[PDB]
């Protein structure tokens, strides 16, 4: 009745210390001090708690982002596809359109962004990179028009991606970088959008991805790394895309990743034994779509037709609760700053927790008001699965270009 | 030479040194998106980088304009290749370099570029003689910096420098038991050292492990090793196991040790053992008590487990 978070039953999902205070669990202990400040902050305040996504305000902050940002974004500066793509998720998720005018923007920009030789960089002139590489195809795609589509080269985009694939599965980040699973998925993902996937460009790829599974059950960044959030997806989602999703040890991840909510604040944390943080809630939650197709196209009967198999309330509640900000704009946890990473992936994760789908069953699961539902989002590229439909069946009109 | 917090500092645009070359604008297009209102300082720098950057300025100026160009903007990958473009051509003093790199690791320890060049460094040169002193000074800060350890265990396998590690471990368990990324480096040691399906030493680590978990009963990383370090060969291959947690299901429990008991007794009925139609009770029952009352978050997960329990260990 109605929100888990407030229940009195809660108060014992607290952290028990044992008696032995580390800096884990003193860190710990001031985050669920924090979150529990605003779950109690309606009794304090001696009203009804009523959960409501801030649309309009977080379209205002979207909007104009879409176009400028301060200085704070310095930081990002190689990272500007990234931005694009952020920000022209999270509207698509709110349901907001582009402006056929911003679109021919965001194309023109990317064209900039776009090396000769293959790949995106992270703003004009910039070197090609895999990371913007991902970040320009997933915004070509929201974006979806012919425009869009067409500056996407393929055939060098099918070089650039041999230019940093490996001997032993591997690919690089970029040209004289280093491998992880980042990379894996980033080009898993780039390939099959634009259909350029060749039968030995992902030779070695996934057995490359499940050397990266640990003892722990999810995937590090790199061969005997600890297990970590959005590693794990990209190793999952790379394998899915290419359909080893047989190599991992699949109930070892389950199992890793559901034991990821924090039974406190509901949200995700990246790694055990650190803290949540919002963005997870796509990173970490957006495993079980993942591992859902999977368990199922390998007949576990066991599995549920209406819901994920993570607490999709909860995290609701920790979204909808602790990570808006009241001027517009997602955060990590209660006291941190808004910003358009946030923003894009509380609100994916928001989607993933509001919508299940399998095959034939949709049901969704609405916290707070009706109007908080966001449009679905494909568990794979985080972008609308229309979107998706929209790219795959255009770029099979072409045929695989090879080197 | 010239700190871009200096109060001295001036603009490249007002050195004379930077004279002959005429800045590169950014070239954003007619009506930008994601434009960033950059500082004059930062757009400075830039517009001159991309000036050497486009002339293939092999030059030691364009060297010192990438360090204030990283300061900025340490992410920037294109500067960092340029600037090893740079340490080659202009045959730089590596070692130089590598105080260089230790002093933004330490300002910058959660930048993924700038270990990437230290690896980079490290190869060029060698020599690993000064990264796990290096590396620990960074991990006395933040014990579970994540390029931190994969630089550490890079640098351990790499050049083969295992032989302290283990003690690194221990001592780092002990300032912190609840360190996931200490755990997993324990770990990460044994299974590349002596071994785990060895006989002998899987048992000081299950030994140990139990002896943790003792002391801090709710810490899940030591669980997860246990189960981590078991799992693989069966956990019903060891049946003192059960007995012995069902020794501190009164005093120490948690919902780690049902959520443990619970793997044991799937393990148990996969292999046909003694009592399946009874032991797909004790199991059963837990995955309620862990759905309804103890483990609510991971419904979910357990009325799953007792359900493909069902699916499969029916009849
Ligand atoms: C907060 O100052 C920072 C810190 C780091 C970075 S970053 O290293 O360049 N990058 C992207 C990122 C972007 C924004 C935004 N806008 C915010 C954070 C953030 N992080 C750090 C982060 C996020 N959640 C918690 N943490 C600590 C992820 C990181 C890596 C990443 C890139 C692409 C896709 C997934 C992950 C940028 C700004
Ligand atoms: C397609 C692509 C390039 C995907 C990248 C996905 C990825 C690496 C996500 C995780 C980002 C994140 C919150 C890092 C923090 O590390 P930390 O150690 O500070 O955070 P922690 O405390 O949560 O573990
Ligand atoms: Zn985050």
């Amino acid at each position: 009745e109605p929100l888990y978070s407030l229940r009195p039953e809660h108060a014992r999902e607290r952290l028990q210390d044992d008696s032995v205070e580390t800096v884990t669990s003193i860190e710990q202990a001031k985050v669920e001090e924090k979150i529990q400040e605003v779950f109690s902050s309606y009794k304090f305040n001696h009203l009804v708690p009523r959960l409501v996504l801030q649309r309009e305000k977080h379209f205002h902050y979207l909007k104009r982002g879409l176009r400028q940002l301060t200085d704070a974004y310095e930081c990002l500066d190689a990272s500007r596809p990234w931005l694009c793509y952020w920000i022209l998720h999270s509207l698509e998720l709110l349901d907001e359109p582009i402006p056929q005018i911003v679109a021919t923007d965001v194309c023109q920009f990317l064209e900039l962004c776009q090396s000769p030789d293959g790949g995106f960089g992270g703003g004009p002139g910039q070197y090609p990179h895999l990371a913007p590489t991902y970040a320009a195809v997933n915004a070509l795609c929201i974006i979806g028009t012919e425009e869009a589509y067409n500056v996407i080269n393929r055939e060098k985009l099918l070089q650039y991606l041999y230019s940093l694939k490996q001997p032993d599965g591997s690919f690089l980040m970029h040209v004289g970088g280093e491998v992880d699973v980042r990379s894996a998925y980033c080009a898993a993902s780039v390939a099959s959008l634009t259909n350029i996937i060749t039968p030995d460009l992902f030779e070695g790829t996934a057995e490359w991805i499940a050397r990266c599974q640990n003892w722990e059950g999810g995937i590090g960044g790199v061969p005997g790394m600890e297990a970590h959030g959005g590693y794990t997806f990209c190793g999952l989602a790379a394998l899915v895309i290419l359909k080893k999703e047989r190599s991992l040890n699949l109930k070892s991840l389950l199992q890793w990743v559901t034991s990821r909510q924090m039974r406190f604040e509901g949200g995700f944390q990246g790694r055990c034994n650190k803290l949540v943080d919002g963005c997870y809630s796509f990173w970490q939650a957006g495993l079980l779509p993942l591992l859902h197709r999977a368990l199922h196209a390998q007949g576990d009967p066991a599995l549920s037709m209406s819901h994920w198999m993570f607490h999709q309330q909860a995290l609701q509640e920790y979204i909808l609760m602790c990570c808006q900000c009241p001027a517009g704009g997602l955060l990590d946890k209660p006291g941190k700053s808004r910003d358009f990473y946030h923003t894009c992936y509380c609100l994916s994760g928001l989607s993933i927790a509001q919508h299940f789908g399998s095959g034939a069953m949709l049901h969704d699961v609405v916290m707070g008001v009706p109007e908080n539902v966001l449009q679905p989002t494909h568990p794979v590229y985080n972008i609308g699965p229309d979107k998706v439909i929209q790219a795959t069946t255009h770029f099979l009109q072409k045929p695989v270009p090879g080197f | 030479f010239l700190s871009l917090d200096s109060p001295t500092y001036v603009l490249y645009r007002d050195r004379a040194e930077w004279a002959d070359i005429d800045p590169v604008p950014q070239n954003d297009g007619p009506s930008p998106v994601v434009q960033i209102i950059y500082s004059e300082k930062f757009r400075d720098v830039y517009d001159y980088f991309r000036a050497v950057l486009q002339r293939d300025e092999r030059s030691e100026r364009a060297f010192k304009l990438t360090r204030d160009a990283i300061e900025l903007n340490a992410a920037n990958y294109t500067v960092w290749h340029f600037r090893r473009v740079l340490l080659r051509s202009l045959q730089k003093d590596l070692q130089e370099e590598m105080n260089y790199i230790i002093a933004i690791i330490e300002e910058q320890p959660k930048n993924y570029q700038v270990w990437h060049h230290r690896r980079v460094l490290v190869e060029w040169l060698k020599d690993p003689s000064q990264e796990l002193e290096f590396i620990a000074d960074i991990l006395n800060q933040d014990a579970k910096n994540y390029h931190a350890w994969q630089h550490r265990q890079w640098v351990i396998q790499e050049f083969r420098l295992w032989d302290n590690e283990l003690q690194y471990v221990d001592q780092l368990l002990k300032e912190d038991v609840r360190n996931n990324s200490v755990w997993n480096q324990r770990h990460f040691v044994i299974s590349n050292t002596t071994g785990y399906s060895d006989r002998a030493v899987l048992e000081r680590e299950v030994q140990y492990t139990l002896e943790m978990i003792k002391l801090v009963p709710h810490n899940e990383s030591a669980w997860n090793y246990l189960k981590g370090i078991l799992q693989d060969r069966g956990l019903s291959r060891y049946p003192n196991l059960l007995n012995q947690l069902l020794d501190l299901q009164p005093s120490h429990s948690s919902p780690y040790l049902i959520a443990f008991l619970v793997d044991i007794y799937e393990d148990m009925l996969e292999n046909q053992c003694d009592n399946k139609e009874d032991i797909l009770n004790k199991a059963l029952e837990l995955c309620e008590i862990l759905a309804k009352e103890k483990d609510t978050i991971r419904k979910e997960y357990w009325r799953y487990i007792g359900r493909s329990l069902q699916s499969k260990h029916s009849r």
